[PDB]
């Protein structure tokens, strides 16, 4: 299935403050009303991770628990999984095959930590798996909201693909990012309270000129 | 540097003026914001008869 975006996705592109300031950048992003992937849980199935992917998901039980990223995802690379056990966010690489059916109950790397919404958009410059990303309790939420990187992986582990987890003892939107142009509103504490995406319409060209 | 008490957010260090240059940094030592001006100069005139 497929959905619109609703101006959401938007992260903070660099740590400059700036006080009542409009500031334009160029960044990878997702466009602004763009189409988004859906898929609701009857399935997990194996998508391309491209230059970058954003993903949502609405939940009150929390559902969605993991998510695996690896290029080949059948045990033959680091596929990096990244599985929220009980409040404990775990973060690992490993060649181990999860189970034959993907729900929750080589590793060079291990970090331990429709009510609630949990955005988040993973891209991966050399190696740096970045993740802008947001939880709080609330298709797509209308309003506007900063992603923030609220982890940053130092991992420098080649992705090209990925697939999300459940857990058994959901529904969420995929989407991809793309290179855009914004001009962004810092408001007078550094939060981006407004954002236009100038490749969208002449409206938002004309505001970013 | 100044006993600046400005506010930035937890994963912003710097901050940037109008023009882009650097006004304000956030001290490793103490994560506390410090305004950055930096020193005073100006044109010299010599008045004499
Ligand atoms: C949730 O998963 C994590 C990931 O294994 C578990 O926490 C750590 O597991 C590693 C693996 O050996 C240990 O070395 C650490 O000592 C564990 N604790 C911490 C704080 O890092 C955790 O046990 C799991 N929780 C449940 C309930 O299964
Ligand atoms: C996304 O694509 C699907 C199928 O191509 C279509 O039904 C849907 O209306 C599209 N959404 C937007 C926002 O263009
Ligand atoms: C990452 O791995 C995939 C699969 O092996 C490969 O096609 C791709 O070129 C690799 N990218 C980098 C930057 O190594
Ligand atoms: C910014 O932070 C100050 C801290 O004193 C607060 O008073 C103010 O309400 C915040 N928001 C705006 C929009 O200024």
């Amino acid at each position: 299935a497929y959905t619109n975006s609703f101006t959401r996705g938007v992260y903070y592109p660099d740590k400059v403050f700036r006080s009542s300031v409009l500031h334009s950048t160029q960044d990878l992003f997702l466009p602004f009303f763009s189409n988004v992937t859906w898929f609701h849980v009857i399935d997990n199935p194996v998508l391309p991770f491209n230059d970058g992917v954003y993903f949502a998901s609405i939940e009150k039980s929390n559902i969605i628990r993991g998510w695996i990223f690896g290029t080949t995802l059948d045990s033959k690379t680091q596929s990096l999984l990244i599985v929220n056990n009980a409040t404990n966010v775990v973060i690992k690489v490993c060649e181990f095959q999860f189970c034959n059916d993907p729900f929750l109950d080589n590793c060079t790397f291990e970090y331990v930590s429709f009510k609630n919404l949990r955005e988040f958009v993973f891209k991966n410059i050399d190696g740096y798996f970045k993740i802008y990303s947001k939880h709080t309790p609330i298709d797509l939420p209308q309003g506007f909201s900063a992603l923030e990187p609220l982890v940053d992986l130092p991992i420098g582990i080649n992705i090209t693909r990925f697939q999300t987890l459940l857990a058994l003892h959901a529904a969420y939107y995929v989407g991809y990012l793309q290179p855009r142009t914004f001009l962004l509103k810092y408001n007078e504490n550094g939060t981006i309270t407004d954002a236009v995406d100038c490749a969208l319409d002449p409206l938002s060209e004309t505001k970013c000129t | 540097l100044t006993e600046s008490n400005k506010k930035f957010l937890p994963f912003q260090q710097f901050g940037r003026d109008i023009a882009d240059t650097t006004d304000a940094v956030r001290d490793p030592q103490t994560l506390e914001i410090l305004d950055i001006t930096p020193c005073s100069f100006g044109g010299v005139s010599v008045i004499t008869p």
